[PDB]
RNA sequence: CGGAGUAGGGGGGCGGUGUAAGCCGUCACCCGAGAGGGGAACAACCCAGACCGGGGUUAAGGCCCCAAAGUGCCGGCUAAGUGUUACUCCAAAGGGUGUCCCUGGCCUUAGACAGCGGCCCGUCGAGGUCAGGGGCCCCGAAAAUGGACGGGGCUUAAGCCGGCCGCCGAGACCCCGGCGCACGGACCGAUUGGUCC
RNA sequence: GCCCGAAAGGGUUGACCCUCCCCGAAGGAAACACGGGCGACCGUGGAGUACGAGGGGAGGUGACCGGGGUUGCACCGUCCGU
């Protein structure tokens, strides 16, 4: 195989409480509490005094990849319950300005390409959207739900019938978790 | 009668043991049929079972293969496949079997046997599906 | 002498019949084997008990 | 024309003698040496047959044209001594049946020519210097494509010893 | 009562011997020592109380079954039934 | 004392010979020989007659070139 | 000396011919003119040549259930139900950071990405990067009544590779008892012979 | 399993069944005790014992057995002539 006893370790920060209940990871922090189930044959997640340790005792490539993925997920949970995540969207149009508004658990877009019908995007629980003109912010505590809400707001505006070199109207992500999108 | 709980058991191995019991001459009852598992890939499994259900005689459908859509009938049919079904001996042995989804109030209050040769733990590859999920895909009541 | 196939088979049948009275403790397993079985040999009984202990370990855990 | 899987194999007796074969055809290949012929290059890149084979002169000529055009556009006539080593001596025949008489008196009339090659035999060679091994390998690939069975290339030095792995590692 | 179950006739998948029978003793101790029954008589009862008598000859396999001869042979109505050892 | 062994040899597949060098932990060299046979047979589909061993020489844990054995031996 | 039958051959291996299937020869093992035990069923592929009644041990092959015998052991591989096909009776050229191995070079305690800073350093500071070859799998891969690993089904297997240990299984082989036949012999018949060894 | 069974077949000078004793072809165990093997298992002793197709004998109960018609279970079996 690759090595003998692959072992990854994460240091627990200021006031974050990390617990295991058999295959779940509970993560409490100054804001919010998160849960997540992570299991793979032979992978053990247990807590030391001040550490999260992920272990497998005779691993192959795919097991190594699984372990690193689990480590990344746990780090994301910690960072989320500590600070949070923030995505940014930009609205653009050429003709027919469209109005975006928040209605309960849905974002509604009107006058897109001049349609008499509104487009709708579903907001997931625990996420908050703020619209100030041409810029939108999705703030939240968990990265998956935040990114999914952003992606839904984007995919509510997609064209298939006309050339996009000319028809470019819509809403676009510009910043993922603090990481600009560049060509 | 020997009452067997199917929670967490591999279907074909369970069926092999049960068929040999029946031929030796015991009466068998199986509870919790919807909780036995089938190993492999979801799409391959679902395709196989759909293909089974879409088999029919082209001149008369009142005749024709009647492959099941329910979990208990699926388990029963696996067992029947494991017997000599064209003989009085096998017909009697198969008549000596009953299968149930869940645990009916009748059997409520008893201790259930298991089978060691058949249990989810001898496995190492996580790819597995549930008979209840198969039944839901096929469109059967429980 | 007495072979291990006989032991594993008998232990497997005992566990199948009564998967509620056997635990992870070697000595309790010995006692329950002596109770629920009509064997007449400490050797056979203790071997059955060990194999039942392994069975319970495996049926609790799993890869 | 007819597919090459008919003539690929070598299970028939040799049929290479023209004082007895009536109406045999001439070759459609006349050039077997191209480039610079008196220039004492370093590296010799040679193709080798993986199993016994029977190559048509059509395939031979196509290989020639393609590989030579490539080597000219990329390396330059001043380099790349290119040689084909095998000549077509076998005569291929077809039964004149398809009113007809079917399988009555079946003995084919001659149609074409082919070269016979045995396992681990050289077919063609490019003599080149270090700075053009890339293009020599490209030519190897292009020729490999146009053959009925598979073939492997090797490299040789002056004194004709194998340095293929050492030269492949260090590019 | 020191009894056993009749399992099958002797033979292969394609043919069988109808004067020989495979028996499974039910007591775990007899199953652990099945060779200590070689030479013993073994009886089957008919629906009319008649008696058919046979003899255990040798062991069959390794799980604890035995082989028995019954001339005059048993009927097919006796293949998942009980038999009494003497 | 649990010894570390190094094995050298050749194996032939489809008429082409190929050298190999390996490292094992064991008490003796017979175990090493059986393991070598089984592993090469599995991974390259070679029978035992087409496997030739020249040397099974005992080395020390720190002059080795295999990470699993190195970590098992410290 | 006398009495015949045979003058359409076939399977399997080799040779000439032919796109191939087939045509023509050759060898003389089999079917024809050959029971029984296996290959799902199969004229000729495997074991094996048959008087009658019995008792045992093996062969071909097989041991999750159908179905007699192992849910057998050790080491490894496959994730595609691929496969579960000795043959009769199974799709390729060309490709694949899919995984498991072998080999040979080149950089390394500041390397090979990204990054603070326009070939340079302060940091992420521990091994990495190119070439060849092998095993298993994947893409390439479309057909007509509803359906075929013999079926059920099987995933550290009930699959594959390298090896091993026990058991089941023929009319074959050993043994007991009976019938006949061939050859020779002794004794004995009023005709083609009889009783016994 | 149900039915028929006077005579021509056996049988009260003893049908059938039960118990014990002797010999015994080829073949042929096991429990248990001591060791080898990672292991499935094996070796030594028990033991050429228990058993074994058949061949004989001794004591008990006392009336059917063989045969025929039809049917049930298990396995096998694709007609005759050319």
């Amino acid at each position: 195989p690759v090595d003998a006893w692959i072992r990854e370790e994460i240091e627990i920060p200021e006031g974050v409480e990390v617990t295991v209940e058999g295959n779940t990871v509970k993560v409490k922090g100054p804001k919010g509490e998160l849960q997540r189930e992570l299991k793979y044959p032979g992978v053990q997640i247990f807590t030391e005094d001040g550490k999260v340790v992920i272990y497998k005792e005779f691993p192959r490539k795919k097991d190594v990849a699984i372990v690193r993925t689990f480590k990344a997920h746990i780090n994301n949970m910690i960072k989320g319950v500590t600070e949070g995540f923030k995505y940014r969207l930009k609205v653009v149009y050429s003709h027919f300005p469209m109005t975006v508004k928040v209605q309960g658990d849905e974002v509604v877009i009107e006058n897109f390409l001049g349609e008499k019908n509104p487009r709708r995007a579903k907001i997931l629980p625990g996420v908050t959207v703020k619209v100030k003109g041409s810029e939108i912010e999705v703030e939240g505590i968990d990265k998956e739900a935040v990114g999914q809400t952003a992606a839904n707001i984007e995919q509510a505006t997609r064209i298939t019938k006309w050339d996009r070199r000319v028809f470019q109207d819509g809403i676009y992500i510009v910043e993922k978790a603090g990481k600009p999108i560049k060509f | 009668m020997r009452i067997i709980n199917a929670e967490g058991l591999i279907l074909g191995r369970l069926a092999s043991k049960v068929a040999k019991m029946l031929l030796e001459g015991e009466e068998v009852v199986i509870v919790n049929a919807e909780k036995a598992i089938i190993t492999g890939n979801r799409e391959d499994i679902f395709a196989k079972y759909k293909q089974r259900t879409e088999l029919r005689t082209r001149t008369n459908p009142r005749r024709g293969p009647f492959y099941p859509k329910r979990s208990d009938e699926i388990v029963r049919r696996t067992v029947r496949g494991m017997l000599p079904w064209k003989t009085d001996r096998g017909r009697k042995a198969f008549k000596r079997l009953k299968v149930y989804v869940g645990v009916p109030k009748e059997f409520e209050g008893k201790e259930f046997e298991t089978i060691s040769e058949a249990h989810m733990s001898r496995l190492a590859t996580p790819k597995y599906v549930t008979v209840g999920e198969v039944a839901k895909f096929l469109g059967g009541k429980f | 002498n007495i072979k291990q196939t006989f032991i594993k088979r008998t232990a497997r049948e005992l566990f199948d019949r009564y998967p509620d009275k056997f635990t992870r403790d070697f000595e309790h397993n010995k006692k329950m084997v002596a109770e629920l079985t009509n064997v007449t040999s400490k050797t056979i009984r203790n071997r059955i008990a060990g194999y039942i202990t392994r069975l319970v370990r495996m049926k609790e855990e799993g890869k | 024309l007819r597919p090459a899987k008919i003539d690929r194999d070598v299970d028939k007796p040799a049929y290479t003698r023209r004082e007895y074969i009536r109406g045999a055809p001439g070759p459609k290949i006349t050039i077997f040496d191209m480039g610079n012929l008196s220039a004492e290059f370093e590296y010799e890149v040679s193709l080798h047959a993986e199993q016994a084979m029977q190559i048509r002169q059509n395939a031979l000529e196509a290989i020639r044209i393609q590989v030579n055009r490539y080597l000219q556009k990329n390396v330059g006539r001043s380099n790349y001594h290119f040689k084909i080593r095998v000549y077509p001596f076998q005569v291929l025949r077809e039964n004149p049946m398809a009113y007809g008489n079917g399988m009555r008196r079946p003995f084919g009339k001659p149609i074409g020519l082919a070269a016979r090659v045995r396992k681990d035999q050289k077919i063609l060679t490019v003599w080149v210097n270090g700075q053009h091994l890339k293009f020599a390998l490209g030519a190897m690939h292009r020729a490999k494509m146009k053959l009925p069975y598979s073939a492997y290339y090797r490299i040789y030095d002056k004194e004709g010893n194998d340095v293929t792995t050492k030269v492949l590692s260090t590019m | 009562v020191r009894k056993a179950v009749v399992l099958s006739y002797v033979g292969s998948h394609e043919h069988r011997d109808p004067n020989r029978v495979i028996l499974k003793p039910l007591d775990v101790n007899d199953r652990g020592s099945a060779a200590r029954l070689i030479g013993r008589k073994v009886v089957w009862r008919t629906p009319t109380g008649r008696k058919l008598v046979g003899k255990i000859v040798r062991t069959h396999g390794t799980r604890g079954e035995v082989k028995a001869v019954f001339k005059p042979g048993l009927p097919g109505q006796a293949l998942g039934d009980y038999v009494e050892i003497l | 004392e649990v010894k570390v062994f190094r094995v050298k040899g050749t194996f032939e597949r489809l008429g082409k010979k190929q050298p190999f060098t390996k490292e094992y932990r064991a008490l003796k060299e017979e175990h090493v020989r059986e393991l070598v046979y089984s592993d090469i047979g599995s991974k390259h589909r070679v029978p035992r007659t087409k496997i030739w061993i020249e040397s099974i020489e005992e080395i020390k844990p720190e002059e080795a070139e295999d990470p699993v054995v190195r970590r098992l031996s410290l």
